[PDB]
């Protein structure tokens, strides 16, 4: 119950900010019929918007992160060798830069 | 035609695993072997005309199962037991 | 054939167990007792001798034998024999672990260095992954280089009890070449007596001292008793590989073409029989040691040839003898090139051309390939007449059949088939036929990167042999028409065909999951043409607008009204494109001009599926975050968008025909 | 055991059957009935596309040497160990005679056929009491 | 051991049948039309087994049930009728 | 031994093919016979069908055309050594790789005829037509100034 | 709870784990010059009861081992002073739901 | 010998038989593949017990084929061979090296060295019989035989027997 | 804090150009690389030397060594991995496999 | 698992079988003991299931007299299965020829005695399978009967078992 | 290398993120349960502006 109430907090703040009473009645001019229709459509689309069980999410994530590594460039080390050093630590840095406020 | 690693990856990403299975069997080896899981070995002879499935080295005549397999996987397996290795059971035993 | 169906209860793999071999068990499953190093041509004719090459194991080619289990070639899994050895040898797949364990346990006592009387190793025995415990035992055991019978002083308040077996030392062990030596310092005289003797660690004494270890010491040392006990880790009796792993290539003029593995095994037998004759007769105690070292050397080299490079150990000619890590390495060393990828069947490979008249779920397939391919079906009361007619059509005419399968393992080929017009094609049967149209078919292009390149398609069969596909899907395919080649596969059963149809087809792959925005798109030429069409200043005439209105396949039979009437009916390109846009779709752009009376004519707004104003441009109508394609797919249902691409693609193509458009140097100079 | 596979159509039986081979699909069919007999043929040309045993005999010759990923300290041990088994076979003298007739035939610029036929002529007898030595060069001449 | 199942009440899976088992039940229904197991929806002259399966699912009289899994090993049971084909 | 389906009628008494005739893909051109001697030459383990083990070379099974100008001459050591040559017209088709003098590779979409080719006042019908979208991406002005 | 100015001999460190069930801990001043939790990158940490741990295990149907770990020698681990067998719930400011449950087991 | 035990057996069925009355069809199925069966583990399987309230309750469809399997737990009567038990079986066929006694499911045979030598064997008998006082192979042929071992192998089960014991053989 | 900083660094590097991807893929990668109590590079030695099944562990080219170590240790793989089910030729319990298909005689009678 | 040798000679002297243990577990989770059945009671109990499945088949198409039984169940078994079970006809002939009591109530009264005596199950199942009347020749025939049980108690139960059974 | 690193991650029926063994990574996947499709770069309407314009 705590996880289910919790994991939609960004959604619920957005939804409340959009459907505040003053804003909807001053700019949107609904009917009772249209109000019920838009609520039913919103919840139906959200139920259609769940993660499907059984996806190979890590595989899809892998291919997604793998695609733009072919379009790379080569101061501060950037590009492919910096990505390889970060992903493949290597207790060694080549750029010991630290930021201080 | 070559079927490759990345092709297998994106087929996994689609998740058409029954297609993956039937492609990798029927367009390839489609082999059959009898085994003895009491051995766990490869060695079971089969007089198929007389329904005789003697297991020398295990002397049992009840532990007799056929599985469908890669001839690729058998090439691996007979090679590996020549390389001083692999038992192959037939059901789970741990939960 | 029917694969000789028997009453073995078929099930599947669930668990796999690894381990080693006890020599008695591998002798028990052995059938062959090979003594002759040479194989074929008895005195010297045929029908190979009772040494190698099937006396009593798997057959050679075409023949009965397979030790008389009668399974021809393609049903016998091989059969197994063994060979005997004079002395036991080491093993390169274990050498380091051998060094660690012989450092650990005490030789001449058969007892562990440490047994539950240092609390440090007590908690090291308590920790249990599988091997960090073993690493702890190995780093604790390096010191205290004497084995003792009475170590424990602080187990008690201050008293000593009896734990160990022997007062002997362990010798300092240096790894050398392909053997092991030890220098027992042992320091037992009146002086310091630093005088170590360097003696070769004989595999017999390591085997016997391993045979004198406790089962609970095996459990502490990570050896599972039922499958892994270190005397099995030392090699005494060696199994043989079957004839299929080392096949005679039959080298096509006179040779059987014996290969690398049988060659090396023949070398092993020759060296073993030489060593056994040498030790049986008068051994002068110099040649016997280098001979048994050669035996260990050759069995190690056959085992693998990628060892620490003191030898190389090839066999003629100058190409090195290919051992097993070479057989099973990376880059198609039997695992990547045989298991997670391999060759296939039902394959096609040609070069594509574009087309503006075929929608996304189709593909153009050449008819020679459709003759070459096949697809099984079944015989029902439903398909009976069409299948019978196609069988009568012969193996040639394009809705054609090639094979028929009755109830049993039946392969009747229609090419010869002198009883051609006579088969009744009973129920419960299977026929093979060519690809008729709109069959589901999976597509590939090298090299795949992401969830794209794997589309499914229907088929409209095309002559003039090559492929054909839609200009839409070209950029997720990531291929211009520079001569790249495609790869095609055809499913065989209905589960597979259904899941390809429901999952890998285009119209539910319109938005890429990876990039959280649709990655399809109308592309360059129709994009330029629709930018030409959408402009305010142009109009169009009857003879055009009538022809485009017939060109849209789902036109309602209603003309739109004249936009402007007075001497002539005329229409805007926006007015005619509003027919092709399906109803009830709404978009807003509103960028930097767009004061509802757009002077600079940017922006885009559609009410009820009809254009009102604006200039069609890729930053509205191509792939974008607030894309039109995104809007229609998310709202209306993700297959009407396929016909949307078909509609606007066909319309812009046919209008651009009679318009005409090009560039030149007069663009460039200013 | 009789070591024998005979192929016969189980539905025609007119003779040892008039059968054909479809190598393009690797199958065999009785041409009268039109039924398969067996499948998955093994190629008979691709092995010759892939890569003197009759004169070297049943025992097989092996020259050994050095490579790239090896050490000179033990390939010289190998170079002095390559003659540790030449006395086990008479094939060291067979290949010495083969080398010497190679010396002679290529000295007289004789071709490969003449070289292999002289190899055949030595391998034919190679040992009789009629041979009996005789300077070891008279037999090669 | 402890019967390895769950009652039909207090099921905590989603009540929405999703795409993979959709593909599987459509494929299986094609196999029963493929080997002439009896149809339940009436015919309208069409002979495509996939079309027969789609129409049968749409009228919602498919006589099949479905089992789901959990990482423990215990399983749930559902009929395709109490599921609702929504997507 | 193990004869092909070559339909061997195209050969002559010297075991060669006369030039100028046409050949299909699978057809045979050469003929071999095993000269061993001694292996129980023509009465052992085979029918008669004497000593073939025939390794006759067929043509590559797709291309078909006209054989031409067959020559035979002894080799280095003196044997019967054979070379043949086949001539085959290949009309350009839909799937050929054509490039420019500036790197505009690709292939051929379709071919129509002059009744719907675009044409000018003097009727100078084109040989070939490509997409303008090669030009402002590959930046090939040299093609245009050449034209 | 002990604070040392500088290093301590191992002959003091050997009798540190003496007198169970009492437990001994040592910190450096320079290691504790900065309150680590007040760094904005570390999320909130919170302790559990063994009862709550047992409830979590019987709810999610796990068995004690597949749950993600946390090292004993972690700085937040020495900050909370927890020993083996304790479960830590962790809440971090997520970017699609803000608040988000998570769990770690001390090992 | 004749024993009762709970047995669980799995059976499969073709997808064309998915009609309304398939429970009884599965029952019929269970009868013909239980009846007339000899296994190595439990000897010969005679017949089924507790026909009513049988438990099948669920089946799984194979993923690659429409066939579905069904496990059946049931009570049954089975015969279990053993070593060293005097039984009064009957003889049908005989040989010159020894008679072949058919004790229930087995054909227990006594080899030429296991008949007692004080038995007055006559070679001139049709069938050749080993009779001394009353142990004659007849239409009844009740001979006290002891199976000192039943040699189960690849499934052509044979038992070995002996009559080298006092009152064994004779009736 | 380490996995937060690591995700921040990799996001900066791949968002220097060619941006972007959804957060969830990158976060999944970062957290699966950190979820062992410590940092773990995905090498031949790094993630592979773990309590992980031998067949995925031998698909990453440490082959002869990892199979000999696995044979010496004599452990088991449950074969609930895609690599095992492919190389033993079965459907992996994956996607279309993550469930099973049951036949109901009672539902068949109920909808006769 | 390590070839699981467990070399046991099978004998009547409590030298049991490798699978036929005294203690098992059942499908319900409760302890399933060993069940052994004598020749007489086995022949009696098989006819219950025989007539039950015959009337069950008769209801399927709707929706002690051993001379009758040897042909009757032959007809029933050839109705449903094939004629290959001449072996089964021989087994039931053995079940009905040499069982110690032809009727059912004598065997049932013997079982009602044995449920109160609480004898050894395999021993008394062997005694019910065998057909003898005097305990000393039963002892000299079977050394398990020689060693396991005192002759006087064996005789005093053998006479009150043998009075009920129909003599042959 | 990376596609070898992330094979067996499989979302179960309980919306977790486990491996073949079952090592949970994300208890709810991606902290939302929302897939890789239904995503737009839309805006919340709360942060921006003033306190005065916000209450306005
Ligand atoms: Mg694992
Ligand atoms: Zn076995
Ligand atoms: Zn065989
Ligand atoms: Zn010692
Ligand atoms: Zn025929």
């Amino acid at each position: 119950q705590n996880a289910q109430r919790d994991a939609v907090t960004l959604f619920c703040c957005l939804l409340r900010s959009r459907l505040a009473t003053r804003r909807v009645l001053q700019e949107y001019r609904l009917t009772k019929q249209a109000f019920d229709w838009v609520l039913s459509n919103i919840e139906a689309q959200f139920l259609r918007s769940v993660v499907h069980p059984g996806e190979m999410v890590g595989v899809l994530a892998a291919q997604s992160i793998g695609e733009p590594a072919t379009q790379m460039t080569l101061k501060v080390t950037s590009g492919v060798p910096r990505l390889k050093e970060i992903l493949n630590v290597a207790k060694n840095m080549k750029t010991p830069s630290l930021t201080v406020y | 035609l070559r079927f490759g690693e990345m092709e297998r990856d994106c087929m996994i990403a689609h998740g058409a695993a029954s297609f993956l299975k039937e492609r990798l069997m029927e367009a390839s080896d489609a082999f059959r072997v009898h085994i003895c899981g009491i051995c766990g070995l490869m060695t079971v002879i089969a007089k198929l005309n007389h329904n005789q499935f003697e297991c020398k080295g295990c002397d049992n005549k009840i532990d007799i199962y056929q599985i469908h397999i890669p001839y690729a996987a058998k090439l691996l397996f007979q090679e590996l037991m020549a390389m001083n290795i692999p038992r192959l059971y037939t059901d789970r035993s741990r939960d | 054939v029917g694969q000789q169906y028997s009453s073995a209860p078929l099930r599947t793999v669930k668990e796999v167990q690894f381990g080693l071999f006890s020599p008695e068990e591998v002798r028990a499953i052995s059938v062959a007792k090979i003594r002759f190093p040479e194989t074929m041509d008895e005195t010297q004719t045929r029908a190979k001798i009772g040494g190698l090459n099937d006396p009593r194991l798997g057959s050679i080619d075409r023949n009965l034998k397979c030790q008389t289990c009668q399974e021809g070639m393609n049903e016998c899994p091989g059969h197994f024999g063994h060979i005997d050895l004079a002395k036991p040898v080491f093993h390169v797949g274990f050498i380091a672990k051998i060094k660690k364990v012989c450092e650990c346990v005490c030789m001449h006592c058969g007892k562990l260095l440490l047994d539950e009387h240092n609390e440090l190793m007590r908690q090291a025995l308590a920790i249990k992954d599988s091997k960090k415990r073993f690493a702890a035992i190995w780093t604790l055991c390096k010191t205290k280089m004497v084995c003792e019978t009475d170590v424990p002083s602080e187990d008690d308040p201050t008293q000593l009890v009896s734990r160990g077996g022997c007062g002997n030392t362990q010798p300092t062990i240096r790894k050398d070449g392909l053997k092991l030596v030890g220098s027992w310092k042992k320091d037992r005289a009146t002086g310091d007596a630093d005088e170590p003797e360097l003696r070769v660690l004989s595999t017999e004494e390591i085997l016997n001292i391993f045979k004198h270890i406790s089962v609970k010491d095996f459990t502490s040392l990570g050896f599972n008793e039922v499958f892994s006990r270190p005397e099995w880790m030392i090699l005494t009796c060696l199994p043989v590989p079957p004839p299929p792993v080392r096949p005679s290539i039959s080298f096509n003029e006179s040779q059987r073409g014996e290969d690398d593995l049988t060659f090396k095994l023949a070398d092993i037998l020759k060296a073993n029989i030489s060593l056994e004759t040498l030790e049986h007769n008068g051994a002068p105690h110099h040649a016997i040691e280098e001979a048994e070292s050669l035996l260990q050397f050759h069995v190690a080299t056959y085992m693998d040839n990628d060892i620490a490079g003191q030898p190389q150990a090839l066999q003629k000619s100058g190409r090195p003898v290919k051992s097993i890590r070479a057989r099973l390495k990376g880059k198609e060393g039997r695992i990547r090139g045989n298991l997670m990828g391999k060759r296939v069947d039902f394959s096609a490979r040609t070069v594509i051309s574009g087309d503006p008249n075929l929608e996304l779920d189709q593909v153009g397939v050449p008819k020679s390939i459709a003759k070459t391919l096949t697809y099984p079906e079944v015989v029902t009361p439903y398909n009976i007449d069409r299948l019978t007619q196609l069988v009568r059509n012969g193996p040639n005419e394009h809705p054609g059949a090639k094979y028929v399968i009755r109830d049993s393992g039946d392969r009747i080929d229609l090419r010869y088939s002198k009883r051609a017009g006579d088969i009744q094609l009973q129920y419960g049967w299977k026929v093979e036929r060519h690809i008729m149209d709109n069959d589901p078919v999976l597509f590939n292009r090298q090299p795949s990167l992401h969830k794209m390149s794997m589309m499914a398609h229907r088929v409209k069969v095309i002559p003039y042999s090559t492929f054909r596909l839609n200009l839409s899907v070209t950029s997720p395919y990531n291929a211009d028409f520079d001569g790249d080649e495609m790869n095609l596969h055809v499913p065989q059963s209905e589960e597979t065909r259904a899941e390809l149809s429901q999952l890998c087809a285009v119209p539910l792959q319109i938005v890429s999951p990876q990039s959280n925005k649709p990655c399809m798109g109308i592309v360059q030429d129709t994009l330029c043409g629709i930018r030409k069409l959408t402009l305010r200043d142009t109009f169009i005439e009857l003879d055009q607008v009538l022809n485009m209105l017939y060109w849209v396949p789902d036109w309602d039979g209603v003309i739109p009204t004249p936009a402007i009437i007075k001497p002539k009916p005329l229409w805007s390109g926006k007015q005619i494109l509003s027919v092709a846009i399906p109803n009830g779709i709404h978009l807003q752009r509103f960028d930097e001009g767009t004061t509802l009376l757009s002077p600079k004519d940017n922006g885009m707004l559609i009410i009820d599926g009809q254009i009102i104003f604006g200039v069609v441009e890729k930053k509205t109508v191509g792939s974008s975050n607030g894309g039109l394609i995104h809007v229609v797919t998310r709202e209306k249902g993700p297959q009407v968008c396929a016909k949307l691409f078909g509609n606007i693609q066909k319309v812009v193509n046919f209008w651009l025909l009679h318009n005409g458009f090009s560039t030149g140097i007069g663009d460039t100079i200013a | 055991p009789n070591l024998n596979i005979v192929l016969t159509c189980p539905e025609c039986k007119v003779y040892p059957p008039k059968i054909v081979e479809r190598f393009s699909e690797g199958d065999v069919v009785c041409a009268l009935c039109g039924l398969v007999l067996s499948d998955k043929l093994v190629d008979t040309r691709s092995e010759w596309r892939t890569f003197n045993p009759l004169l070297d005999g049943n025992n097989l010759s092996t020259r050994i040497g050095k490579g790239e990923t090896t050490d000179m300290r033990f390939t010289k041990e190998l170079n002095k160990a390559q003659g540790k088994n030449v006395m086990d076979k008479k094939d060291n003298e067979v290949q010495a005679a083969f080398a010497k007739i190679t010396m002679l035939c290529d000295a007289a610029e004789l071709p490969k056929i003449v070289k292999d036929c002289a190899k055949e002529a030595y391998k034919l007898c190679h040992d009789e009491k009629t041979l009996k030595g005789k300077s070891m060069e008279s037999i090669m001449a | 051991l402890k019967e390895k199942a769950i009652p039909k009440d207090q099921r905590a899976t989603t009540p929405y049948m999703t795409k993979y088992e959709r593909a599987r039940i459509l494929g299986t229904r094609a196999l029963q039309i493929s080997m002439n197991a009896p149809v339940f929806v009436d015919l309208e002259g069409e002979t495509d087994p996939l079309r027969i399966a789609m129409k049968e699912l749409a009228e919602k009289k498919i006589p099949l049930v479905i089992r789901r899994y959990l990482p423990d090993g215990s399983f749930e049971d559902w009929s395709v009728e109490e599921l609702i084909v929504d997507l | 031994l193990r004869m092909k389906h070559g339909t061997y009628d195209k050969l002559d008494d010297d075991g060669l093919i006369a030039p100028g005739v046409r050949v299909s893909g699978e057809d045979v051109i050469i003929g071999k016979t095993t000269p061993i001697s001694p292996d129980e030459e023509e009465l052992g383990q085979r029918t008669a069908y004497h000593s073939k083990r025939d390794a006759s070379t067929p043509l590559r099974s797709t291309e078909n055309g006209i054989v031409d100008q067959v020559l035979v001459t002894t080799n280095q050591d003196g044997l019967k050594f054979v070379k043949v040559r086949v001539r085959t017209t290949k009309i350009p088709q839909i799937g050929d790789k054509f490039a420019s003098r500036h790197g505009q590779k690709g292939t051929i979409g379709i071919t129509y005829r002059r009744e719907d080719m675009p044409f000018t006042a003097e009727g100078i019908v084109p040989d070939l037509i490509i997409n303008p979208h090669a030009i402002p991406s590959r930046m090939t002005v040299a093609h245009l100034i050449e034209c | 709870i002990f604070v040392y100015q500088n290093n301590i001999t191992p002959s003091a460190m050997k009798l540190v784990p003496s007198i169970p069930p009492a437990t001994i801990e040592t910190f450096n001043e320079a290691a504790l010059v900065v309150n680590i939790t007040h760094h904005e990158l570390v999320p909130k940490h919170i302790r559990l009861s063994s009862d709550e741990k047992r409830e979590l295990l019987k709810r999610y149907r796990l068995k004690e081992s597949q749950l993600p770990r946390i090292q004993r020698a972690d700085p937040v681990a020495l900050y909370l002073g927890l020993k083996r067998g304790e479960v830590v719930k962790i809440i971090r400011k997520s970017e699609t739901s803000g608040r988000y449950a998570s769990y770690r087991i001390c090992m | 010998m004749f024993f009762i035990k709970d047995l669980s057996l799995n059976i499969t069925l073709h997808p064309s038989f998915f009609g309304p009355r398939m429970k009884q069809y599965l029952k019929t199925k269970l009868l013909e593949e239980v009846e007339g069966s000899c296994t190595g583990k439990f000897g010969y399987i005679l017949c089924v017990l507790d026909y009513d309230n049988i438990d099948i309750q669920r089946g799984r469809i194979l993923p690659t084929d429409g066939s579905a399997e069904f496990n059946v737990k049931y009570r049954a009567v089975v015969f279990k061979p053993f070593k060293g038990e005097v039984v009064d079986g009957t003889v049908v066929s005989c040989s010159q090296h020894g008679f072949e006694v058919q004790v229930g499911p087995m054909k227990v045979f006594v080899t030429k060295h296991l008949m007692p030598q004080d038995l007055t064997f006559n070679a001139g008998s049709n069938p050749p019989s080993y009779q001394s006082s009353e142990d004659v192979i007849t239409i009844k042929s009740r001979i006290r035989v002891k199976i000192e071992g039943c040699i189960s192998q690849v499934s052509s089960i044979h038992a070995i027997g002996s009559i080298k014991e006092d009152y064994l053989g004779a009736i | 804090a380490g996995r937060a900083a690591l995700y921040k660094e990799v996001y900066n590097v791949i968002a220097s150009d060619g941006s972007y991807v959804n957060y969830r893929h990158m976060a999944l990668l970062v957290d699966v690389m950190t979820t062992q109590g410590g940092l773990t590079s995905v090498t031949r030695h790094g993630f592979n030397r773990s309590n992980t099944g031998a067949l995925m562990r031998c698909s990453f080219e440490e082959t002869v060594e990892i199979l000999f170590e696995a044979g010496a240790s004599a452990e088991l793989d449950d074969c609930r991995g895609v690599s095992e089910n492919v190389i033993l030729g079965q459907m992996a319990p994956i996607g279309t496999g993550a469930f099973d298909v049951m036949i109901d005689e009672e539902s068949l009678v109920k909808y006769m | 698992r390590l070839k699981k040798v467990e070399e046991e000679e099978n004998a009547a002297t409590l030298q049991l079988g490798q699978e036929f243990q005294l203690k098992q577990i059942n499908h319900q989770g409760e302890e399933e003991e060993l069940i052994a059945l004598n020749l007489s009671e086995a022949r009696l109990v098989i006819k219950e299931a025989l007539v039950e499945r015959r009337r069950a088949f008769k209801r399927s198409q709707k929706k002690e007299t051993r001379e009758k039984e040897l042909e009757s169940i032959d007809v029933l078994l050839e109705q449903t299965t094939g004629g290959n079970n001449k072996d089964l006809k021989n087994t039931m002939q053995y079940l009905t020829n040499f069982s110690r009591f032809r009727d059912q109530e004598t065997v049932g009264a013997v079982i009602q005695l044995l449920k109160s005596t609480g004898l050894h199950p395999f021993e008394v199942a062997q005694l019910g399978s065998l057909a003898c009347d005097t305990a000393d020749e039963a002892k000299t025939l079977i050394p398990s009967l020689n060693n396991k049980i005192s002759d006087d108690e064996l005789e005093r139960i053998l006479k009150e078992l043998s009075n009920l059974e129909t003599l042959y | 290398r990376l596609v070898k690193a992330l094979e067996d991650i499989m979302v179960h029926y309980d919306n977790t993120t486990r491996n073949s063994l079952g090592n949970v990574i994300q208890f709810i996947y991606g902290e939302d349960g929302m897939d890789a499709a239904h995503i737009e770069k839309q805006s919340l309407d709360t942060i921006g502006g003033s306190d005065a314009a916000f209450e306005k």
